[PDB]
């Protein structure tokens, strides 16, 4: 300012506005706190859900599609002992789909080589990794892990 | 389904941005360990709305906070200068103005 | 009662058959079909179900007798958030031009309906009647950017209505809407900051930020934030 009344005008204009802006800053920061707490309470489940949906869509993109048949075609490797449980998972999926007419799980004569699986446990994981470090054993050859 | 994959990546970007802001903030992330299998019905749209709104409001408040901070600090300094100016005139107050 | 998939599909098929005609379309509005089918179109994802709801909506908008009648149906749909799921289905693709045409028709007509709702005359009518209840014009930025000056007509009659409601309103919805509209007026007519100062909207929103309702506080805080952005 240049004059006493100008000085008083500016002084009042800033004295109201500073308190107003501090008030809004503090309340909006409290709003940040509330909404960010609400987000953090659930983000992990949100992360898991979005990642699961991503995985589901990506794996679905491996099937053959309406270009071949309106129903999808897929192919899987599985341990034999769990065929019943896999069919039960298929049953669960169809139940969630709500269709009366059911799905089907099919065996077939195969030319591709089976993978190797070991049903590792907490104690033997390190040793199984140690023997895997030099090449995984062929289907059903003796595992050096239990002796190592 | 790659389009749905792209939508999931947009969702993951939203969530990771919010997670980074949470890390920058002091509030903890909870580690409850809930592991549901996501259903088929379009919960995706509800979750997209929720993530979009959460991240959008976070962005808007974050941006507005800086401007309010700047203006408040400017007005504080102006108040201080206005205070000291009269002391600088403190000699003899005969004139009406 | 949420019957099975086939029963739902057949019942919406019935609705589509009825909607093929103007008179029955006009008289069966009383059952508020649109919201229930809006939720069902997301829950009952089955393509037959989705297609038949979209076809029923298309028939409704086709055979509604008046422009106003089609506008009630479209306004109900937008209030029930049909348009966003129409966008999502547009992102999606299906194996016939029929679903494509249904989606495109509903999309274009929803766009036209929101454009009609965005009329500044209808905004004036809503303000005059006090129906500050989140009509799409309120969140249509296109209306605001162009018409924010027009609120100054009749010696700022619309702004006076808004500011008067910002002290008279006990209704949370009306009060929050008025606060948000003051914020938008600030956002889209920069010269109006002195006008709102003169009308007291500045102080009214600064007070309603402390309102007892979370939504009123939220909107008032938004508006006051937009207010203090500049010296």
């Amino acid at each position: 300012p240049e004059t006493p009344q100008e000085r008083k005008e500016m002084a009042s204009g800033v004295n109201t506005r500073i308190d107003d802006l501090q008030m809004v800053l503090n309340q909006t920061e409290d709003h940040r706190q509330r909404v960010l707490q609400a987000a953090a309470k659930n983000i992990r489940v949100w992360f898991i859900k979005v990642r699961k949906m991503k995985a589901i869509y990506h794996t679905l993109n491996l099937c053959n599609i309406d270009v071949t048949q309106k129903c999808l075609i897929a192919e899987v490797w599985c341990p034999v002992t769990d065929l019943d449980s896999i069919q039960f998972a298929l049953r669960r999926g169809t139940e969630h789909s709500g269709s009366t007419v059911p799905s089907i799980l099919n065996r077939m004569q195969t030319n591709q080589t089976p993978p190797t699986y070991n049903k590792t446990n907490k104690f033997t994981h390190g040793f199984q990794n140690i023997v895997d470090a030099y090449g995984i054993g062929t289907y059903r050859e003796i595992n050096p892990a239990p002796y190592t | 389904f790659v389009n749905e994959v792209r939508r999931c990546e947009e969702m993951d970007r939203k969530l990771r941005f919010v997670e980074k802001e949470i890390r920058k903030a002091n509030i903890p992330i909870m580690d409850t360990g809930e592991n549901p299998e996501v259903p088929f019905p379009r919960d995706m749209i509800d979750l997209e709305a929720n993530f979009e709104k959460i991240e959008n409001e976070l962005k808007e408040i974050n941006t507005n906070q800086e401007a309010l901070k700047r203006n408040f600090l400017e007005l504080t300094e102006l108040k201080f200068i206005l205070r000291k100016t009269q002391q600088f005139f403190d000699e003899m107050a005969d004139p009406d103005l | 009662n949420k019957c099975g998939f086939q029963l739902q599909y057949q019942m919406i098929f019935s609705i589509w058959l009825l909607a093929f005609s103007p008179q029955m379309c006009e008289h069966l509005r009383r059952y508020n079909i649109i919201p229930v089918l809006s939720d069902i179109l997301q829950e009952s994802v089955k393509e037959k179900v989705t297609r038949i709801i979209l076809a029923a909506f298309r028939n409704f908008l086709e055979k509604s007798t008046e422009r106003e009648t089609r506008q009630e149906y479209a306004l109900a749909m937008i209030q029930c958030k049909v348009l966003k799921q129409l966008e999502n289905l547009e992102q999606q693709k299906y194996d016939d031009e029929d679903i494509s045409e249904d989606i495109k028709f509903l999309l274009e007509k929803l766009g036209e309906s929101v454009q009609d709702l965005s009329s500044f005359d209808e905004y004036s009518s809503e303000l005059k009647s006090g129906r500050l209840e989140w009509s799409p014009v309120h969140k249509s930025e296109k209306f605001w950017r162009e018409n924010a000056v027009r609120l100054n007509e009749k010696n700022y009659e619309l702004l006076k209505i808004l500011t008067k409601l910002l002290e008279v309103s006990d209704d949370p919805q009306v009060l929050a809407v008025a606060a948000h509209d003051v914020g938008e007026y600030v956002r889209h007519y920069p010269r109006g900051k002195r006008v709102i100062e003169q009308l007291g909207g500045k102080q009214l929103v600064m007070n309603h930020m402390h309102h007892e309702d979370q939504q009123v506080r939220y909107n008032a805080l938004l508006a006051v934030q937009k207010l203090m952005v500049h010296n």
